[PDB]
């Protein structure tokens, strides 16, 4: 009610939009490098 | 040193001469040797004084 | 920058009928606009959310429409309380912006003007400056039209004017308007004269004085 | 209810600085968000900036590094400071609050701002006498001329406000001198003519100048 | 010919800034060997700076860390900016270009510049009406009193500059009170003065307020 | 730095004879000076460069000359617009600077001033303080003589004077002097009088007004 808001509100989305208000999808990837044993590697490499 | 014995003349040595406009500073050991009339104003020279 | 257009320049109707205000951008947006009231020298006040969303305290008569880049807004059964200017705002992304305004005018019935000129006071002359006043009230349309003559010779182009905003109990208008020039040329002539054409009258109505009345 | 409470602006040459402030009545100021907007005439609103809930701010394009903003969680007051105030950006600015996405709901009572290399001037009254057909019916018309002063606007009252009745005031204008001018006029019956006592005070803010003249019948045969 | 429109001058009180300027005409400041010069009252005159065509700088050890100066290329503008004044720097300061081995040729008029923590105040005037005398013969003489105001100069004019010949103007003169006092006078002949009424312009420009008085003969004879 | 010395501190000339100038300095500046001239509200103008090189737009009575610290200028067939005040110019190293200056008057003939009296006006009792100014225009030379007498006593202590500049057109000066009073003190005293002498007056002229005179 009055002054007693949603902390959240809704996204509205129609295919007659603009490209500027059309929903996307959003990936973020980080790289973690510790003092710590290595988990992510690059891909295959192989000569006959 | 001092040349004034060696280039100093009762009527006056006028045959020293020294560069007083330009548009920029010269740059390090840079000669220029140019003769262009400067022009103050708007007014073109057209190689007149 | 997107720029929006308000539309049209200005609004005259009567009370009780339905408003329209129509309203564009430069670029298309989706339900991005909203409207916002002033009653002169007030606080604006926000008037409907998004574009057909109503605020609580705003009662039903209020209606707006909106699309890509066309966007309009509807008022049914125009009151007096209602006479007021209107603007849009963009609350997309842009930065945000606004609209040039349009104002609103409750319409009853035409009237026409009450016309008096005043000569220069002693301290004007004093001064060397001289200047002559005429005066229009209670009239509507706002459209009047006034000039001054001197010695019958048209000088209109020697004044400023202001006119207000409507009179909410009589529906009228009132203007100011000054015919000011040196004191050898308030000599040069000898007749003044004030020119004033409106639709209540059948013709336009003219008064005059001579310098020589004091 | 909930209220926005401003003061401040004015009038200073250009390269000036200008501070300003507002404090709300009963919305806390500091869970909400607050914005900042001016008014030209004949040019309309303008976007100056904002606070967010957060803390941060955003300001235009057209005042970045120069447009200043502040709160005061502790007294539900907002401040706004101004330098580098240039041309034509005289006008009255407002506070504001949203709800959404910048719905500017409540808002003050709005404080102008001016800036001019001129100075303050005070206004100069002159009356004018009635005429015959003025006085002709129950009540006449009665007015007076205000001009040469700067900067605007001025008050015209009787009585410090007690009539608010019967009274037309026209609306200011800026001369090519660089002063303003306006004007007033006042209905009375035709008979108290020759028996009230008629006194109008002008007062112009700036100027700090307070005037009041008399309008007597005189004559135009004199 | 050859002129040079000035900018800048007025009060500023000590531990401030400002910035000063003047334009060509028609010369290339950029092109040319550009200086400023002081000159105060009872003190004498100095030297202060100067950019060579290059844009290298060079000053007076008396402004070191006080004074700069540059030379705005956009707006063919000579420009100036001032640091922690001191009440011996109070002087008029001039633009002028020089050539070479320092003739300075052409120079602007000279804007006066003022340090005090005073703050500004408007002056008053007093206007003087022609005695019935002094109408008896070919010419009469017409002044009028500027006073209480701060801080010196004040520009005068009659009938707009209209007229050129018969106008007489004293010099300021300092009041107890720390504001100044002047006078002016114009002299215009007899026939006119039933006829034409001559009003004096006043121009108090380091507080930019305008006041403007008329002189008629009105009647002495009392 | 280097300082010059210019002589005579005062130089005046009648018309139509020959002015002489001469300046010295501490070291040498092998002819490289230079001469300015100001007018009292004016800017300065160039004249003469060095020992001989005078200015383009400068006539040919101006004629200087000099070596070896000591440098001479010398004018012939003086002009009454020629009063001024002068400048030396120095180029013996950096920084610049210049002499104290010098100024030049032109001698043509005695005449008499004439002599008005103004008493305070309404705007200054209102303000709660009258002042009283006497007038004395277009005489010769600057040192006229003038005196106030109140109430046939002479207050010598509370009179500010004023002097203006020659007027080139007619070479006389013109002189004001200012007795400032207290509003008790301006309504207590009645009598108000000047006397002035002047060398261009046969006899010394006492001018005088009362305060009843309003």
């Amino acid at each position: 009610g009055f002054n007693c808001y949603f902390p959240l509100q809704s996204y509205g989305f129609q295919p007659t939009n603009g490209v500027g208000y059309q929903p996307y999808r959003v990936v973020v990837l980080s790289f973690e490098l510790l003092h710590a044993p290595a988990t992510v590697c690059g891909p295959k490499k192989s000569t006959n | 040193w001092n040349s004034n014995n060696l280039d100093s003349k009762v009527g006056g040595n006028y045959n020293y001469l020294y560069r007083l406009f330009r548009k920029s500073n010269l740059k390090p050991f840079e000669r220029d040797i140019s003769t262009e009339i400067y022009q103050a104003g708007s007014t073109p020279c057209n190689g007149v004084e | 920058e997107i720029v929006l257009t308000q539309s049209p320049g200005t609004l005259s109707l009567s009370p009780g009928e339905r408003a329209t205000l129509s309203c564009r951008a430069s670029q298309s947006i989706s339900s991005y606009l909203a409207w916002y009231q002033q009653k002169p020298g007030q606080a604006p006040r926000l008037l409907i959310y998004g574009a057909s969303s109503r605020a609580t305290g705003i009662p039903d008569r209020f209606s707006g429409s909106g699309s890509e880049t066309d966007f309009t807004l509807t008022i049914s059964r125009l009151e007096p309380e209602d006479f007021a200017v209107y603007f849009c705002q963009q609350y997309g992304s842009s930065p945000r912006t606004f609209g040039q305004g349009t104002k609103l005018e409750i319409k009853r019935t035409v009237a026409a003007p009450s016309v008096f000129i005043f000569p220069p006071s002693d301290e004007q002359l004093k001064s060397g400056t001289a200047s002559v006043v005429c005066l229009l009230n209670n009239f509507y349309p706002r459209e009047a039209k006034v000039q001054w003559k001197v010695d019958n010779a048209l000088q209109s182009g020697n004044s400023q004017e202001s006119v207000t905003e409507q009179d909410s109990k009589d529906s009228t208008y009132s203007l100011s308007s000054t015919l000011t020039l040196s004191k050898a040329d308030y000599e040069k002539h000898k007749v003044y004269a004030c020119e004033v054409t409106h639709q209540g009258l059948s013709s336009p109505v003219t008064k005059s004085f001579n310098r020589g009345e004091c | 209810e909930v209220q926005l409470v401003e003061s401040g602006g004015g009038l200073v040459q250009p390269g000036g600085s200008l501070r300003l402030s507002c404090a709300a009545s009963e919305i806390t100021v500091s869970r909400n968000y607050m914005s900042w907007v001016r008014q030209a005439p004949g040019k309309g609103l303008e976007w100056v900036s904002v606070i967010y809930s957060g803390g941060s701010t955003f300001y235009a394009d057209s005042v970045k590094g120069r447009f200043t903003i502040s709160r005061d969680n502790s007294r539900n007051t907002l401040y706004l400071q101004m330098n580098s105030l240039r041309a034509d950006d005289t006008a009255v600015y407002y506070c504001a609050r949203d709800y959404g996405d910048f719905y500017f709901d409540y808002w003050g009572q709005g404080t102008l701002v001016t800036v001019s290399s001129a100075s303050t001037k005070g206004p100069s009254v002159f009356p004018l006498a009635p005429s015959s057909k003025s006085t002709s019916g129950g009540t006449a018309a009665l007015g007076c001329l205000v001009k040469d002063y700067f900067p605007e606007p001025v008050t015209v009252s009787w009585n410090s406000g007690a009539l608010t009745s019967g009274v037309h005031t026209f609306p200011a204008v800026l001369q090519s001198s660089g002063l303003y001018s306006l004007s007033s006029v006042v209905t009375v019956p035709s008979s108290s003519l020759g028996t009230q006592t008629y006194i109008c005070n002008v007062n112009h803010k700036p100027s700090n100048t307070k005037v009041d003249k008399r309008v007597e019948p005189k004559s135009c045969d004199k």
